[PDB]
């Protein structure tokens, strides 16, 4: 024989404070113990499991389940209690590769690895929990006690250190071989290059002599599975990538649970479907989760889902990732708070797509969301690619210049240019740093009784023109945008006004573009309008003249 | 060479903080350093059954080209047990911030001579991930002691003071401070003699030492020289009726953290409505309200006192064309500290670099003064600053900081 090197075990323990499972084993019938019994005789021939004597405290159930549509039984052993109990392990699986980040190979090869997982052996300290009890026949004898030896299936620990176990195999074959890639997928490994196909397998065949130097055998009929693969909902070929096909069910009537589907569809479509929306669909879902409940679809939700089956109707594809070039992201405004990206690198050949929404909040604007895209798709970036992409954005130089310098937040967006396609981000009004000379000056103010939510709102004005009017159901906040919005109305295209109202200023100074509140919007379309607005705060209650006057008439 | 036995505070588990993105540069950097490391037997690395982690970045030091490994032991160093055995702290010393130069040495690469307790090493846990996961990240954890883990400084503490002892009683008039993996060095020397004193400090190191890789360098400072910034107001012959509003708006706020502050007289002046543009002349009564005011913000604040059992907070204004304003306090309207940046390094066309280099001097100002960092209200959006920090930052320490979202009125009153 030839010598093998061992694989080194993982050292396991249990939680802190934790026992092993000590777990009843299920009567069986006569059948299924003696279909068990062949199985666990076969297991212990070829070393997986092991008998054990009766000191061992510990228990696992078992089970036989009928493979269907065959006389042949299988095994299930049911570590749900062990797994409780066991530490925590590193999961590397935890990010999976995403398509657009891979490089194009020539070739890929599959190679199965299934017998090498019981090659991979089980802390000799760890063993004793994994008890089990075959049953006896007519409970007459000792139920046959066996332990495992090996990584069981169906255990905590065993996806973690299979995977960690043969990547410490292949880290030496890798590193003296760049000019392949190897990924682990359940039982296979994938092989991937650019050689001519007979160096390529020369390193296949290098490969399984390397697995061999542990034992560990490989098929030689090749593997079935062949390009392209279906991989974690996609289509990878060897030169471009795809979602797996996206089929939106026709339907005439829509449930909860079917919008949600719907949704979750979409969203995955999202990342090489260019445009696709999900805005008034999701709507739909807001705040009610009774899985059975129908939604009549909005005229609104109707056009969403017509134009994204649209998008669908033909397939798209992605290219791979050529590290030689420069990435580029360019994002579209789509309304309501949706935008749209994609990423490439030569003109028209998109790596991947994909969208942003607007986060919720009382007060928003444009330049914000295009921002938060930016960083959105940046850190995307970073993950996929280990870059920043150049953006090209639909917002004029100038217009990003005005915001940041102005706007009370630090605030950044990195290497960019204006690509002028609408509808392009703008700043809808900017308001005045100084006191404007020759424009009417009005103070305003709002009270409101908190019992009978009755108030008033109001101004006076430095030329005498002055307003009051009489309010119900609202509240002090609100009656202060009321007054601010009737000064608005009423001025000429220049204005001073002056306020005492620190809610007010805190959302004018975010510079909102929309907003939940209705008095805001107006109050937005309002400043839309004007040539100059300056907005003057003062401390309430403080004897300033205008200001005094207001507070009187609106807080009687 | 024996280790110290460390522990993680009761009823407390180990860091599982996920690792952030990081640039093709920055993996290569860690992967060539943590290469080096292992062969030189300060990390070596893990399996599965270790799940914790702690992330890891890399930088580039004020005015060097070789990269940094930096671990942010933020969330480990909040766990661990505190070092009160052989000390109950290093009483901070206040006349440091008093020297004329201070230089701020990196000494971190002496912890590495130091064995960590093997039952402690599992929880320095850190992953240096692969471009799109398309490889297993590669895990490590630390052999001795880490750079950035606050439990190095007190560990080595005992070594540390014998390092110095013949430097100190030949330089008794020196300050020497250790900050995590920083070494200050205050002197009231000119400072050609002042360099001269760090080099001669450098040489015990080495001297010991038998290569650390950024002991040569030096980030100096002069103390002696920070600025503040009291309440002022405007001097002016002709008042605006917005300028007295703005004032009587000011003096409110500063009624918030004086007593005696009075606005009534300068009130009075607006009696009416009238135009913000209009030219309002002082009365008798306001002139004099106004420099009574005037003559109370010369004062200290009342009752302003620093207890080290409490954080101190950092609040940082933008105030345009590079200038920011900031407050160190524990409690509100008694800050401790107030001042004021416009030479912003390099960073003229952005923002978000200026704010990190004013969080880094803020906390080094912070280091100086109580030896401890302050928690930051950073005026930034979270996923703004979350992206870009790290591209900027220059210190081997990092602060805790929250996010304003809401604009505060009071960015005015400090411009
Ligand atoms: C992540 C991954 C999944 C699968 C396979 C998963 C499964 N099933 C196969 C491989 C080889 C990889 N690893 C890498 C790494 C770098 N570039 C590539 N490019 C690449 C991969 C497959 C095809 C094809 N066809 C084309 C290019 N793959
Ligand atoms: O999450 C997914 N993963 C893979 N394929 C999909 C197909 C349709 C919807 C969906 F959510 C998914
Ligand atoms: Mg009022």
């Amino acid at each position: 024989m030839v010598p093998i090197s061992p694989i080194e075990t993982v050292p396991v323990k249990l939680k802190p404070g934790m026992d092993g499972p000590k777990v009843k084993q299920w009567p069986l019938t006569e059948e299924k113990i003696k279909a068990l019994v062949e199985i666990c005789t076969e297991m212990e021939k070829e070393g997986k499991i092991s008998k054990i004597g009766p000191e061992n405290p510990y228990n696992t159930p078992v089970f036989a389940i009928k493979k269907k549509d065959s006389t042949k039984w299988r095994k299930l052993v049911d570590f749900r209690e062990l797994n409780k109990r066991t530490q925590d392990f590193w999961e590397v699986q935890l990010g999976i590769p995403h398509p657009a980040g891979l490089k194009k190979k020539k070739s890929v090869t599959v190679l199965d690895v299934g017998d090498a997982y019981f090659s991979v052996p089980l802390d000799e300290d760890f063993r004793k929990y994994t008890a089990f009890t075959i049953p006896s026949i007519n409970n007459e004898t000792p139920g046959i006690r066996y332990q495992y030896n090996v990584l069981p299936q169906g255990w905590k620990g065993s996806p973690a250190i299979f995977q960690s176990s043969m990547t410490k195999i292949l880290e030496p074959f890798a590193a003296q071989n760049p000019d392949i890639v190897i990924y682990q997928y359940m039982d296979d490994l994938y092989v991937g290059s650019d050689l001519e196909i007979g160096q390529h397998r020369t390193k296949i065949e290098e490969l399984r002599q390397h697995l061999l130097r542990w034992g560990l055998t490989t098929p030689d009929k090749k593997h079935q599975k062949e390009p392209p693969f279906l991989w974690m909902g996609y289509e990878l070929h060897p030169d471009k990538w795809t979602v797996q096909p996206i089929v939106l069910p026709e339907k005439d009537s829509w449930t909860v649970n079917d919008i949600q589907k719907l949704v979750g569809k979409l969203n995955w479509a999202s990342q090489i479907y260019p445009g696709i929306k999900v805005r008034q669909l999701s709507k739909l879902l807001r705040g009610t989760k009774a899985l059975t409940e129908v939604i009549p679809l909005t005229e609104e939700a109707e056009l969403e889902l017509a134009e994204n089956r649209e998008i669908l109707k033909e397939p798209v594809h992605g290219v791979y990732y050529d590290p030689s070039k420069d990435l580029i992201a360019e994002i579209q405004k789509q309304g309501q708070g949706q935008w749209t990206y994609q990423i490439y690198q030569e003109p028209f050949k998109n790596l991947k797509t994909g969208k942003y929404a607007r986060m919720r909040g009382a007060h928003t604007n444009d330049v914000k969301q295009l921002t938060e895209a930016v960083q959105k798709i940046t850190t995307e970036s970073i993950v996929i690619w280990g870059k920043t992409p150049k953006f090209k954005l639909p917002i004029q130089k100038e217009t990003w210049e005005t915001w940041w310098t102005e706007y009370w937040q630090a605030t950044w967006i990195p290497e960019w240019e204006f690509v002028n396609t609408p509808p392009l981000v703008k700043l809808w009004y900017q308001l005045e740093k100084e006191p404007i000379v020759g424009a009417e000056t009005f103070y305003v103010d709002g009270a409101a009784n908190r019992e009978t939510k009755l108030g008033k709102a109001g101004y006076v004005t430095n030329k005498g023109r002055q307003k009051v009017v009489p309010l119900t159901n609202t509240t002090n906040q609100k009656t202060e945008l009321q007054a601010i919005y009737l000064a608005l109305q009423d001025s000429g295209l220049e204005v001073n006004i002056v306020t005492d109202s620190q809610y007010a200023l805190g959302i004018i100074q975010a510079q909102p573009d929309k907003s939940e509140s209705e008095l805001v919007n107006q109050i937005i379309e309002q400043l839309i309008k004007k040539e100059k607005v300056y907005l003057a705060w003062v401390p309430a209650h403080k004897g300033i003249g205008g200001n005094e006057q207001v507070d009187k008439l609106v807080s009687a | 060479i024996e280790t110290v036995p460390v522990k993680l505070k009761p009823g407390m588990d180990g860091p599982k903080v996920k690792q952030w993105p990081l640039t093709e540069e920055k993996i290569k950097a860690l992967v060539e350093i943590c290469t080096e490391m292992e062969k030189e037997g300060k990390i070596s690395k893990i399996g599965p059954e270790n799940p914790y982690n702690t992330p890891v970045f890399a930088i580039k030091k004020k005015d060097s080209t070789k990269w940094r490994k930096l671990v942010d032991f933020r969330e480990l160093n909040k766990r661990t047990q505190d070092f009160w055995e052989v000390q109950l702290g290093i009483p901070h010393p206040a006349g440091l911030k008093k020297k004329k130069s201070v230089t701020v040495l990196d000494v971190g690469d002496a912890y590495f001579s130091v064995p960590l307790d093997e039952d402690f090493r599992k929880y320095t846990a850190f992953t240096i991930p692969s471009i799109n996961n398309e490889t297993p990240g590669i895990r490590y954890q630390y052999n001795v002691l880490p750079q950035g883990w606050k439990g190095s400084p007190a560990i080595f503490q005992s070594s540390m003071t014998k390092i110095l002892e013949p430097f100190k009683k030949q330089n008794p008039d020196i300050v020497i401070y250790q900050y995590m993996d920083d070494l200050y060095v205050g002197s009231d020397l000119e400072i050609g003699q002042h360099r001269t004193k760090i080099e001669e400090l450098r040489q015990h190191l080495l001297r010991w030492g038998l290569e650390p890789p950024f002991l040569w360098m030096g980030y100096e400072l002069h103390p002696d020289k920070w600025t503040v910034q009291p309440i002022v107001l405007p001097e002016k012959d002709s008042w605006t009726v917005n300028d007295i509003q703005k004032l009587v708006g000011k003096l409110n706020w500063a009624s918030q953290i004086y007593p005696g502050i009075k606005v009534r007289q300068l009130s009075k002046l607006l009696r009416g409505t009238k135009a913000l543009t209009e030219v309002i002349p002082l009365t008798e009564e306001a002139e004099l309200e106004l420099a009574e005011n005037r003559e109370i913000l010369k004062e200290p604040v009342h009752g302003v006192y620093y207890d080290p059992s409490k954080d101190l907070i950092a609040e940082i204004q933008k105030q345009g064309q590079g200038q920011w304003t900031y407050q160190i306090y524990q409690e509100p309207f008694k800050n401790l500290k107030t001042g004021k940046y416009a030479r912003m390094r390099g960073a003229h066309t952005n923002d978000v670099k200026q704010l990190t280099e004013a969080v880094q001097k803020i906390t080094t100002e912070s280091i100086v003064i109580w030896g401890k960092t302050p928690k930051f209200k950073l005026p930034i959006q979270k996923e703004t600053w979350e992206t870009w920090w790290t591209e900027y930052w220059q210190a081997t320490w990092i602060p805790e900081w929250e996010f304003v979202n809401t604009p505060p009125l009071v960015k005015l009153w400090y411009q």
